[PDB]
């Protein structure tokens, strides 16, 4: 049972910023992909960004070059950084580990991280 | 002992690679666990190992044979025999290092791989991703070729793994997806080759998680959408089961229905 840990959420005024962490408990290259996903108010989980362990990155629509998905493999964790917020951008974030076990694709989450922006 | 199913790629036909799915899926479930018209594996916990595994006996042009062993619980590949030598991926856990035990008993060369057969092991190994590796009769010729010179020193390590990539898509993926079943056969019908496109990868990667969706689901209705892909790469999201109906014919056991 992987545990995921999240930091960085908080409160920010329109343009601010904020880097969210994700803490793994084993490496992370033991998972196929990693992934930051949202839920907005009124809106269901969706995804912001992933990363494989290749380096290969896909983005939600028109979220590609206000974040970055990026690995830290020294510090063992998925970071994003979210640049240029807007209200819009309020939710909760969560962390996502996607790990083959059994041939099978597990999915594990973190317990989500706020981000609210507010003028 | 457990059930065997043959194919052979000699002379291969819609028809016979039709017959082979449906004969794999037939062996899988006794069909007796149906979710919103979905067929469930067999759970695991508490399966009499004497329904634990069924063989799929592969012969090609050459007139090899190898035998795949496939766990009914997941419907994947966990070993092969060719010849008179068994090789089996490293189990993860004692439970299935105890079950594959009851595999093959007879050869007379067992091995016990020291890396897992998932996805992510096998396109490590084998220098090459899904993406990259052609499927289709001609693909499925060369696999069971490669298995079967694997125990001689015929075959190199990578070789080894692209094939199980081959093998593990056509039998146990198209058992798994009618709509990776259609690919194949579409493959086999138009004698051609080729990688799996976007959307093929993408529901093999999201069999877990369609799994999940549909067996936690409230009545019919998904606690978060599923983004799949289109054939062309784009993405779109699945909210509930009923989409999901003519593509996905089996799913992992996640947790018991009601009533
Ligand atoms: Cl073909
Ligand atoms: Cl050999
Ligand atoms: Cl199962």
């Amino acid at each position: 049972q992987v545990q995921l840990a999240e930091t960085g959420g908080g409160l920010v005024q329109p343009g601010g910023a904020r880097t969210l962490s994700c803490a793994a408990s084993e490496s992370i290259s033991s998972f196929y992909f990693m992934g930051w996903y949202r839920q907005a108010p009124g809106k269901p989980r969706e995804l912001v960004a992933e990363i494989s362990n290749y380096g290969r990155t896909d983005y939600g629509d028109s979220l590609k070059g206000r974040f970055t998905i990026s690995r830290d493999n020294a510090a063992n964790t998925v970071n994003l950084q979210m640049n240029n917020l807007a209200p819009e951008d309020t939710a909760l974030y969560y962390c996502n580990a996607r790990k083959w076990e059994r041939s099978v694709l597990e999915d594990y989450w973190g317990q989500g991280t706020q981000v609210t922006v507010s003028s | 002992q457990y059930p065997i199913i043959n194919f052979t790629t000699a002379g291969a036909t819609v028809q016979s690679y039709t017959n082979f799915i449906r004969a794999v899926r037939g062996r899988l479930t006794t069909g007796a666990d149906v979710r919103h018209e979905i067929p469930v594996l067999p759970n695991r916990v508490g399966l009499p190992i004497n329904q634990r595994f069924i063989l799929v006996e592969l012969s090609n042009h050459a007139e090899l044979s190898v035998t795949l062993a496939l766990d009914v619980t997941n419907a994947y590949v966990v070993g092969y025999r060719a010849g008179n030598s068994a090789y089996f991926f490293h189990p993860d856990n004692q439970e299935d290092a105890e079950a594959i035990t009851h595999l093959f008993t007879d050869v007379q060369n067992r091995y016990t791989f020291a890396f897992g057969g998932n996805y992510d092991r096998l396109e490590q190994l084998a220098g090459n991703l899904r993406e990259n590796i052609e499927l289709g009769n001609g693909p499925l010729e060369e696999a069971i070729s490669a298995l079967y010179y694997y125990s001689t020193g015929g075959t190199q390590l990578p070789t080894l793994a692209r094939s199980f990539i081959i093998c593990i898509q056509m039998i146990s993926e198209a058992a798994r997806f009618q709509y990776i079943e259609g690919e194949m056969r579409t493959r086999i019908r138009y004698n051609r080759r080729s990688a799996p496109d976007p959307s093929v990868i993408t529901l093999e990667n999201s069999w877990g998680r369609l799994s999940t969706a549909i067996q936690e689901s409230n009545q019919g209705a998904f606690a978060s959408p599923i983004q799949l892909q289109r054939r062309n790469g784009s993405k779109f999201s699945v909210y509930d089961v009923s989409i999901l109906i003519p593509i996905i014919a089996l799913m992992v056991y996640r947790c018991a229905p009601p009533p």
